[PDB]
């Protein structure tokens, strides 16, 4: 889909405002929410997963953040 | 259920596109056959087709000279003859028939297109 | 010859005390049941139907804007108001605009401004659901036989499809030489229609998951409007931009059919035109034997000549179906067939078309049998014009056990913990197998639902680094097996 | 090669007759035998299907005969009606296609 | 938009093929490749930052695609 | 001012003049006209026979 | 970027990557779209008819 | 006996009807109608202009 590759990272932007950057802000992160409350036993999953390979508490919370931002993303 | 197209007058060395628009029951489920019966002469195998499947198969005597496809969107049958001749003049059918390779049972006919390979 | 000519054929063989076997019936796959003394039987479910569907939500993909209104305050006056703010059939939105002696307001600040658009949709796509008592499973039966399945217009008499609902999930088909077959089927263990949206665009349906649909982010109607014109999200199919801080518009996101195409991928396609019609999807049933018997086994040898009129032809399944014709005399006889090597002094195959007869004498039958994987002769006959057919089968016992296991753990993969339904003939193994499955399944669903297939390789290849790189040898294997079984789903999954 | 048939048949009202198609090992005796009447000015009408299995719409006083390598159309009670040509149409393994008969008018005396 | 919630990881995946399965499949490992092939900048940054972060291989390289994979799927 | 068109992308379309051809097992491929023109769009795929 | 009375100014890279059927702009026949695969679905359910 | 023939290959071919477009540097790619029929084999290039 197109709207799979939006016009963010482009460095083109002005003072002016943008087409959905109002709408668009938060929708990433609200999609991950909404995922993550309707899949716990994934989070679970991605927290065990993460606190294991996780040497320290940087790299685990790294890991299951990242686990947790890709899985509803390749989705 | 099977309607053909309707008359043509052609002329020798042409090419001559006969249509047969089928249902969609008997597009999906049933072969469609060509059979030209020449002026006073008996009924000939020009080939056929499984509209689903599309490919067609031909009379070893018509190699090169017939076309049959299928429009899945219209759901129609069509043949097209090259290289019109006086011998190529007679009635055309389309017939359906199921799409076993053993039975050719034809329990459907349309009506014939008379490709009139002639001067009127 | 239906059944033949399938890649998802399946061959369930044998029966329990009570003649009855356990079989789960796929709409793409076919199930052939042989049994000892039983005719060889074809089983497809060829029809499954929703009835009755009430609707739950018009979600609307594409809408227009007719009636824009705008109101604005001069700064330090607080936020307008607008009458149609209380309309539901209105988007609305607040924000900012610079004011002051050029603009008209007297203040020189930043004054709240609202406009608000009547929404209106154009089209929308209906989220029906049905009842899971209103399904309709159409399943044929066929006796397989030798015998001609005979063309349309004139008889039906080989095809017997009996319909099963959940109120009358026990039917009977009476197949004509071969008694009668029971089948005990259990329509309400299948797709869980409860949590099931039939899913109607313009002229395309799909069958999706419930919660996916009341999470999708478009406008939606409860499903018990007929006006309209109180749409809930209507923001989502909206843009309210205020380019710096002058004027303040709202315009409509365009046609949301091909994103919404996007989002249903992975959503199985189902028909909705002419009723509801899901050609997906499987169902178990058991099947009861007892009073199903072969048909003409009090019959003698034919003692004639045969002519194949069709030469030998292999299937994809191991098989191969032979048509020969029959020129003797007392035409409804047993035909003789073997399956032997070349010295005939053993049987090294064997047919599946149990007890193949000739109805008539220019009657053309059939037969398919299973030959060996080396070199095997076909015998068709007695002594005088005996027909010997040479036959080479490819394949090896190795290969062939390796594709039934392949076979077996797709089953699985798809008909989780239902595969043990398969082929059972009750057993104790199986229900304790059966079981466990059910519990690892409970798992599994859980921590994987709504997961791509590159993120279960992704995972799966985690699970079996970690359980290789383990302490503990019995953590180890655990883990081995739950990746490497993670492996195989991800590369089976999303078909 | 073809199946040959009988170009010319002669018969009475009130008289059964039947027509005679002999075809070769891969025309007739190995593949159905179909009979088809075509009268004058119209598209050819299915007679008996399969080997001699009359359709619904042809009354049981048709009916058809087929042997080891030839077949045969059989009329119950005869008319005017069975005054046109007859076609024999079977599939040839050989051949590769539906091959019909030569052809037979059948004629009804009355006139 | 509705794009972004494709309905993947549902269950109820039966042995036909689902819509627009095919392209599906790869759809999304074909944008991440895009996506890095057009942005090498940020891939040498994602791979130093793992390197960094992570202590043993399998961590740094775990790292390293979670990071090149939310990247573009990240809006 | 001079605006030069750079590309035109499809947005929405139909399809139309749909046809199939098919080619039994162990016989090759299915050949179509259609395939000849490049304003048809084709695939190839397999089907049990 | 033009699309049915709105317009945006969009990379060019981006604009060129997008996955649609597309004409090169000097087209004037307006028939021979590439790329037309992003933009229709091949259906072959259980590999019994396409 | 029977044979069928499974593909057919081309040894001695000719070249006719040989045409050419360009595009002006920047302006996307050249169109030429012959592009859309596929008895005519294609290569895109570029010239400096
Ligand atoms: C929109 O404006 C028109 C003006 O012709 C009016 O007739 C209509 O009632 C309005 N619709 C509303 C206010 O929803
Ligand atoms: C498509 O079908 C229509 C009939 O509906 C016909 O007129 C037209 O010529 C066909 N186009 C092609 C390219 O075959
Ligand atoms: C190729 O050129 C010849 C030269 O006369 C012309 O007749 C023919 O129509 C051309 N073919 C095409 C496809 O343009």
């Amino acid at each position: 889909s197109v709207a799979l590759v939006p016009h963010v990272g482009m460095g083109l932007e002005t003072r002016t405002e943008t087409w959905m950057s109002s709408e668009g802000a938060w929708k990433h992160a609200q999609r991950i929410e909404t995922w993550v409350l309707r899949h716990p036993g994934f989070t679970i999953m991605a927290a065990i997963l993460a606190y294991t390979i996780g040497t320290t508490y940087f790299q685990r919370v790294l890991i299951f953040i990242l686990l947790t931002a890709v899985a509803p993303s390749m989705t | 259920q099977l309607v053909e197209s309707g008359a043509e007058v052609k002329k020798p060395g042409s090419s001559v596109k006969v249509s047969c628009k089928a249902s969609g029951g008997t597009f999906n489920n049933y072969a469609i056959s060509w059979v030209r019966q020449a002026p006073g002469q008996g009924l000939e195998w020009m080939g056929g087709i499984i509209p689903i499947f599309g490919g067609a198969n031909y009379a070893q005597k018509f190699q090169g000279r017939v076309t049959i496809t299928a429009d899945r969107s219209t759901s129609t049958v069509y043949m097209e003859l090259s290289g019109l001749r006086s011998e190529d003049t007679a009635v055309y059918y389309c017939a359906r028939r199921p799409q076993s390779i053993f039975d050719w049972n034809f329990d459907l006919w349309g009506r014939g297109t008379l490709v009139t390979v002639s001067s009127a | 010859m239906r059944c033949i000519g399938i890649s998802n054929r399946d061959f369930v063989e044998g029966v329990s005390g009570g003649s009855w076997v356990d079989i789960v019936l796929e709409h793409g796959s076919c199930v052939t049941t042989m049994a000892k003394n039983k005719p060889t039987l074809d089983f497809e479910l060829i029809k499954t139907e929703a009835k009755h569907p009430a609707t739950l939500r018009k979600y609307c993909i594409e809408a227009k804007l007719t009636n824009t209104t705008t109101a604005s305050r001069c700064p330090t006056q607080g936020e307008p108001s607008l009458n149609e703010e209380q309309d539901k059939r209105f988007v609305c939105k607040h924000s900012m605009v610079d004011r002051g002696w050029g603009n008209g307001c007297g203040l020189f600040g930043k004054g709240g401004i609202v406009t608000c658009a009547m929404f209106t949709c154009k089209k929308n796509m209906e989220g029906k659901i049905v009842q899971p008592e209103n399904l309709e499973y159409t399943i044929v039966i066929t006796p397989h036989s030798g015998e001609e399945n005979a063309v349309g217009q004139d008889t039906g008499k080989h095809g017997k499809e009996i319909k099963v609902t959940p109120q009358s999930s026990i039917t009977e088909a009476e197949l004509t030489g071969y008694g009668t077959v029971t089948m005990e089927c259990s329509p309400r263990t299948g797709l869980d229609f409860n949590e099931m949206v039939l899913l109607q665009m313009e002229n395309k349906a799909w069958l999706v998951h419930r919660q996916w649909f009341l999470d999708l982010p478009l406008p939606w109607l409860p499903g018990a409007d007929t006006q309209g014109s109180n749409w809930i999200q209507k923001e989502t199919l909206v843009t309210f931009k205020n380019p710096h801080a002058k004027k303040q518009d709202v315009v409509v996101l365009g046609s949301q059919e091909g994103a919404m195409h996007t989002a249903l991928t992975g959503a199985t396609e189902i028909q909705m035109s002419s009723g509801n019609l899901l050609f997906t999807g499987h169902l178990k049933c058991r099947l009861r034997m007892d009073k199903l018997q072969l048909k003409g086994m009090s019959y003698s040898m034919c003692t004639g000549k045969f002519k194949v009129v069709k030469e030998i032809a292999e299937t994809q399944h191991g098989t191969i179906v032979i048509r020969v014709q029959y020129e003797g005399d007392g035409s409804p006889c047993k035909i003789p067939f073997e399956i032997m090597d070349l010295e005939k002094r053993h049987v090294l195959g064997r047919l599946i078309t149990v007890n193949p007869i000739v109805t008539e004498k220019d009657s053309p039958v059939n037969i398919e049998a299973e030959p060996p994987f080396g070199d095997s002769y076909i015998i068709i006959g007695v002594e005088p014009g005996q027909l010997k057919l040479s036959w080479f089968k490819k394949g090896s016992s190795i290969g062939q056990m390796f594709e039934t296991t392949m076979r077996g753990a797709k089953r699985m993969a798809i008909l989780g913990d239902t595969a043990w339904d398969f082929g059972s003939l009750g057993g104790v193994f199986t229900s304790i197998g059966k079981a466990l499955h059910q519990v690892f399944g409970a798992i599994y669903g859980a921590a994987f639902s709504g997961v791509s297939w590159t993120m279960k390789i992704l995972i799966g290849v985690v699970i079996t680094w970690i359980g290789m790189n383990s302490r503990s040898t019995s953590l180890s294997v655990s883990l081995v097996l739950v990746g490497v079984v993670t492996l195989y789903l991800g590369v089976m999954v999303q078909a | 090669s073809v199946l040959t048939q009988p170009p010319s048949a002669s018969g009475t009202p009130g008289q059964r007759v039947t027509i005679s198609c002999s075809g070769s090992s891969s025309n007739v005796g190995s593949n159905y035998v179909y009979w088809y009447q075509q009268l004058p000015g119209t598209a050819p009408k299915l007679l008996i299907y399969r080997n001699n299995r009359r359709p619904s719409g042809v009354p049981d006083r048709f009916s058809g005969s087929k042997s080891g390598t030839s077949a045969s159309l059989a009329i119950s009670g005869l008319r005017s009606e069975d005054e046109a040509d007859y076609y024999c149409a079977t599939w040839d393994d050989s051949l590769s296609g539906l091959v019909f008969g030569g052809g037979t008018k059948l004629t009804v005396l009355g006139q």
